[PDB]
């Protein structure tokens, strides 16, 4: 009734970018693709001149 | 006229100073060498009768 009366008296926010790094970039990309060419080629080459070795061996 | 006030309880004595606004005025006029008539109206709260 008096005294004190003389003053007065959730779900999901869903953020995203948390406590990682800062982040960077650059544009220069992308011999990679030929290398798996490369390696898949000279694999081959091995295994022509291993039959080399057999194809003189068998004569 | 009746009034009622709502006020915090101060634990001493107090006291609630009311104004009514009113006209308060007065008009002065000097017709002769050394004399002075001053007529005053107060409206409403008006103190005569």
């Amino acid at each position: 009734a008096a005294a004190a009366m003389t003053a007065t008296r959730m779900p999901s926010s869903g953020s995203s970018p948390s406590v990682p790094s800062s982040i960077i970039a650059e544009e220069k990309l992308l011999a990679l693709l030929a290398e798996l060419e490369a390696l898949s080629r000279q694999l081959a080459a091995l295994t022509q001149q291993v039959s080399e070795l057999r194809e003189q061996q068998q004569q | 006229l009746d009034m009622t006030f709502e006020v915090d309880p101060m634990d001493e004595p107090t006291l609630l100073y009311l104004l009514f606004e009113v006209f308060d005025v007065v008009r002065v006029h000097q017709p002769h060498r050394g004399v002075i008539e001053a007529v005053y109206l107060r409206t409403p709260f008006s103190a005569g009768n």
